[PDB]
């Protein structure tokens, strides 16, 4: 789920880049033309696009904590159950573990981190 | 002839009928057994065809029978439970057909008559959409039939009767069909870009034996099975052009650039290898060997359903059938003509008339190198104008709009004419009234019309262009108003004649001294005589005196007329002003250098802005979370910057037009003054408004100071100067902004003076 | 400068209806590929919507279980006209890793 | 030294012009004489329409359009070329589609033209329609006493790129 929010903030995020930097070639235009009128205009639109901006980057970077937060419980998981056991019987779990997430195979996943 | 399709036995196949793919058939349907093949075609408007062709000619159309239904995907295969003998199978939407073309013979080329017998038929429940047909299995000698639906199912019949039939697992349009026998598997293209090959057992026991995630739908599919040694199957996409395995993957693929209408892989030459041919939605024909263009030709039509075959002793004859009815077959084209200019000494060029052509268009154009009335009527009452247009040819596209200066505003600007019989009169009517507080220059005001003329040469019309100005009245921006003693200047005009009462010169004012105010608050005084035979011009702004003096001299002048004496001047023997006409070109130019200033710093704040801008951008495409360190605030407050900045240009800007508007007054003013300090015709007169009063509007590139610097500076150089060491140091002439106005003051006074000693203007 | 002396048309600042693209539930149309892939085709090259054709390609390739090149390659032109390179390059790569076509080759160039 | 070298091709190009001169040198004479008499036509039609930009009565214009957006700066550049004689009555006449463009001066005076320096005159073009329409524009330089352009030019306006 946060994978996905992050994909779609990205995406409205560069959409608004580009009317950005659109804006930014269209209001100099204006100023080089000396129409003053659409240059104010421009600068109002980039105010307004920049506003929302901020308020999609603060979203976003709360979500990207809370992402890189749970990929580090994630691995802390992994290395707890590997780090129960002693020897080889360790590094198996990690290997199995990985190949647990990459399949998405949680119940399985967690079959290993019980019993081994 | 050099890639070409050059032609053979062609004809065009109907009254506006349309074909598909299957259409074409080529085989021996006859069953003679010579090889000599024979073309089938069916279309869905009825009407199926069978032709022997010889190298147009009437005996080749062996049959031109007519089916009620429509007719898809006419196929020749041993279609009968009981012979190995060709027979003709023709799939109607909810039909199946296998007949039967029997040809007996008569003693002459036309005795000969082609009979189709109904060898068997089949209700379909289902709409059919088109057919493979092969031995499914291991069969040999049989020619079983697995027909489509449009809605996925797949039907097969084992030459008798209804064998079986198995829905497509998720399709929704119906792709193309085909049957390989190397692997005995039913090939199809879903419409999910899926090529899916189904073994034929296990659709029989109802799945997918394997697939390949091409990236289109394909519009046919091929398997062709000449080579036992490498089996291959061929689909065409509508962007692409795959080889598979019969594993399933591909084997090769071409990225066409053209758009794909069908293609055929026929008979090979190499080892392993297989030559293709497809033809584009260009009129193209392409031949590759699997992915290596070896041929290509420019085909009639846009080939639907191409074949090749052993056509009367000719083997390898290519047959294309169009979708609205052409038919052709053809042989390549390989003779590489010579490109040269044909000789015809038969046709000669026409030296007469081609050179009374010429002798008329030389003659216009070293001749060259050597229709609408317009008036306008002014109300004695803002004021309503009327103009009346007439013309005397049929004119087009007529526009007229006016202009009359910056404060005064029209109610209408533009009108549109369409065209126009002779001699027909049109009246507009509009009003124009003062807005704004300083009075404009001049209360004059022009119209203009551009029309066209239509002619043979140019049955759009050559553009003509004609005007009239009219003159407005003092009562539109100015009232009577109370007089004052003193002002801080004022000007004289002595004419050789009485003191005219100002209440007969300006009637509309109800004394021998009138006051004036304009709409702006702004007052001036006139002062006729007692003594002497001067009038006086008094206010504070030097701009005032312009309107009331150019209304008195024409007053003047009229009334003057009005009584019939005919000798009148407006001397005005004194110096001329030269100083508090200096103070507003000053201010002007103050005013143009503050706006140059408030631009390069507004340039300076952009950048800044966007810099910042950028910055910030850079900060939002990164994913991972920082700090803004402020970049919001500094961004804000150079926004804050840049729109004060904004603000002032703007300000700037009007106050400058305000200026440039007031000087145009002081220019007409002091133009007027040298003129009747000096005996100046309307020739001279006309070069100096033509110098000093240059535009009415300052531009970032062309304003007032330099334009009329340079007009100064270039009629004092050919007219009021002999030295010409003067002439190159000061009296030079450019188009840049200055960084001072001395040199335009300089030439001011130095134009004033060299015209007192005697000086007189020219031209050339 | 001429607005024809860069590029072989004029510059850009930037570079009834069948279906409105705010009435259809994306989320749905995903499930079936059939509808999913005509439907992605239209929404970009007809409407010109990258953020919602975008919404589609990723629901759908999250349906396939991102075993299909061509909704890689979708999504990665998806991107690529976004602005987003890298995040283009790595969708390409992928789906060269799926399946060599000569449309992805060309799309990494 | 870089001197060519010479292909099959054109010895055989050689070849034929050796054994067919004379048909080569007809018929591009009378392809020459058809050039020259559809030149002068349209040198003819140019005059009539009078199109050219830099048509005694010496001037040259040429009009630039700079800009995206709805609002475009159009400035003519106008040049007096004579030894030493300026030229005090011109006038300029702009001719728009009234529907898609809004020119707030479509006729102005311009100033003396002095021999030798380009005077830009310009103004402001502004976008009307909705949807992007570009329309040409044209411009004619004539004098104030008579009816038929001095000269004329002509501009693409480019699309608008509104909002």
């Amino acid at each position: 789920e946060y994978h996905s929010v992050h994909q779609k903030l990205s995406a409205d995020m560069a959409d608004n880049s580009n009317l950005i930097r659109s804006l930014l070639v269209q209001a100099e235009d204006a100023r080089l033309m000396r129409d003053m009128k659409t240059m104010k205009n421009r600068y109002k639109e980039l105010y307004d696009l920049n506003k929302d901006l901020l308020n999609g980057y603060k979203i976003r970077c709360n979500n990207h904590t809370e992402l890189l937060g749970s990929l580090k419980a994630v691995n802390q998981a992994i290395q707890r159950a590997g780090h129960l056991r002693v020897g080889k019987p360790k590094n198996q779990v990690i290997t199995a573990c990985r190949d647990a997430i990459r399949s998405n195979n949680i119940n399985m996943l967690f079959r290993i981190m019980r019993v081994g | 002839s050099l890639f070409k399709a050059r032609d053979w036995w062609s004809t065009v196949l109907g009254d506006k009928e349309e074909f598909d793919q299957g259409c074409l058939c080529l085989a021996d349907v006859d069953n003679t057994g010579n090889g000599q093949d024979k073309i089938i075609v069916g279309s869905f408007m009825g009407y199926l065809r069978i032709f022997n062709p010889h190298p147009a000619q009437a005996e080749d159309l062996l049959l031109e029978v007519h089916l009620r239904d429509p007719i898809l995907q006419v196929e020749v295969g041993k279609f009968v439970s009981g012979t190995e003998m060709l027979h003709l199978a023709v799939l109607h939407s909810r039909k199946l057909c296998v007949y039967s073309v029997s040809g007996t013979l008569g003693n002459v080329e036309h005795g000969n008559q082609y009979q189709i017998k109904l060898m068997y038929e089949h209700n379909l429940q289902r709409t059919a959409c088109n057919m493979t047909y092969g031995s499914f299995g291991g069969v040999k000698g049989r020619d079983l039939i697995c027909i489509q639906s449009v809605d996925g199912m797949l039907m097969v019949f084992e030459q008798e009767s209804y064998a079986f039939g198995r829905f497509l697992p998720g399709s929704l349009l119906p792709g193309p069909l085909a049957y390989s026998s190397r692997t005995d598997s039913f090939i199809t293209v879903s419409s999910c870009h899926q090529v899916e090959s189904y073994k034929y057992q296990v659709l029989a026991f109802a799945v997918v034996d394997w697939t390949l995630n091409i990236g289109e739908q394909a519009i046919d599919i091929c398997i062709v099975s000449f080579i036992q040694s490498a089996s291959s199957v061929f689909v065409l996409g509508e962007r692409n052009f795959f080889c598979l395995k019969d594993n399933g993957q591909i084997q090769f693929m071409k990225k066409l650039d053209y758009s794909p209408s069908c293609f055929l892989p026929y008979c090979s030459v190499s080892e392993g290898t297989i030559n293709t041919l497809i033809g584009n939605h260009n009129n193209m024909l392409h031949i590759y060997q699997d992915v290596t263009l070896k041929w290509a030709t420019q085909l009639p039509h846009v080939p639907v359903a191409v074949r090749v075959g052993c056509l009367h002793d000719l083997k390898g004859v290519i047959v294309t059938l169009s979708d609205d009815g052409h038919l052709q077959c053809s042989y390549l084209g390989t003779d590489p003509s010579l490109f040269q200019a044909p000789k015809v000494e038969s046709r000669e060029l026409n030296y007469d008339e081609l050179d009374m052509e010429l002798k008329e268009l030389q003659k216009v154009i070293k001749n060259v190198n050597k229709d609408l009335k317009v008036s306008a009527m002014v109300s004695p009452n803002s004021v309503t104008v009327k103009v009346t247009l007439k013309n005397r040819v049929a004119l087009q596209k007529i526009k007229l709009s006016i202009y009359v200066q910056p404060p005064l505003v029209l109610t209408g600007d533009q009108f549109t004419f369409e065209f126009m019989a002779p001699e027909m009169t049109r009246t507009v009517g509009f009003s124009v009234y003062l807005k704004g507080s300083y009075s404009p220059p001049e209360l004059e005001g022009n119209a203009v019309v551009s029309y066209s003329r239509p002619t043979e040469r140019n049955p759009d019309g050559i553009p003509r262009v004609s005007q009239c100005k009219f003159r407005l009245p003092l009562k539109l921006v100015c009232l009577p108003g109370q007089p004052s003693k003193t002002a801080s200047h004022k000007l004289t005009i002595d004419t050789n004649k009485s003191p005219v009462s100002l209440l007969s010169l300006f009637p509309g004012f109800a004394v021998n001294v009138m006051g004036f105010r304009f709409l702006g608050g702004s007052q001036v005084t006139l002062l006729a005589s007692k003594t002497s035979q001067r009038y006086r011009i008094q206010s504070e702004q030097f701009e005032d005196l312009w309107l009331i003096t150019n209304e008195l001299i024409i007053r003047l002048q009229e009334y003057f007329e009005k009584q019939g004496i005919k000798d009148f001047t407006c001397s005005f023997s004194g110096s001329v002003p030269l100083e508090e006409y200096f103070e507003l070109i000053d201010h002007h130019f103050e005013l143009r250098i503050n706006g140059e200033k408030l631009e390069e710093l507004l340039s300076e704040r952009a950048v800044q802005f966007r810099a910042i801008q950028r910055r910030l951008l850079t900060r939002f495409k990164d994913k991972t979370p920082a700090p803004l360190q402020h970049l919001d605030t500094l961004l804000d407050g150079t926004y804050k910057q840049v729109i004060a900045l904004a603000d002032a240009v703007e300000e700037n800007q009007d106050n400058l037009f305000q200026s440039f508007t007031r000087l145009k007054s002081a220019t007409h003013l002091v133009i007027l003054l040298i003129g009747l300090w000096q005996k100046l015709s309307a020739d001279q007169i006309a070069i100096l408004e033509a110098a000093f009063l240059p535009l009415q509007q300052d531009t970032q590139e062309l304003g007032w100071e330099e334009t009329v610097d340079a007009a100064l500076s270039h009629l004092l150089k050919t007219c009021l100067s002999k030295s010409s060491k003067e002439q190159a140091l000061n009296l030079n002439s450019q188009l840049g902004i200055p960084k001072d106005t001395s040199q335009l003051k300089k030439h001011i006074t130095l134009f004033c003076d060299r015209l007192a000693k005697g000086g007189r203007l020219c031209l050339s | 400068t001429p607005r024809t002396a860069y590029t072989a048309r004029p510059i850009a600042s930037s570079s009834g209806p069948f279906i409105n693209l705010s009435r259809l539930n994306l989320a749905k149309y995903a499930q079936k590929p059939k509808l999913a892939k005509a439907l992605f085709e239209y929404i970009f090259h007809h409407e010109n919507d990258v953020k919602t054709a975008l919404d589609l390609a990723a629901l759908s390739t999250e349906h396939s279980q991102y075993k299909d090149w061509w909704w890689k390659v979708q999504i990665g032109k998806c991107y690529y006209r976004l602005g987003l390179y890298r995040e283009a390059e790595k969708q390409f790569k992928s789906a060269l890793k799926q399946q060599e076509m000569v449309d992805t080759f060309l799309y990494l160039a | 030294l870089n001197v060519p070298r010479k292909t099959r091709l054109y010895v055989d190009q050689t070849l034929r012009e050796r054994e067919a001169g004379t048909a080569m040198h007809r018929t591009f004479q009378a392809d020459l004489y058809l050039l020259r008499l559809r030149a002068a036509r349209a040198y003819v039609q140019a005059l009539e329409s009078s199109l050219s930009p830099v048509s005694r009565e010496p001037l040259k214009l040429h009009a630039v359009v700079q800009g995206l957006g709805p609002t475009f700066k159009l400035t003519l550049h106008l040049q007096n070329t004579s030894t030493a004689r300026p030229i005090l009555g011109l006038v300029v006449c702009f001719l728009y589609n009234e529907v898609l463009y809004a020119l707030p001066r479509a006729f102005f005076k311009v100033p003396l033209l002095v021999p030798g320096l380009n005077y830009p005159l310009e103004t402001f073009v502004k976008s009307l329609s909705d949807k992007g329409i570009s329309d040409i524009i044209k411009v004619l330089v004539l004098r104030e006493g008579q009816s038929t352009p001095l000269l004329s030019a002509h501009i693409n306006m480019p699309m608008s790129e509104g909002l």
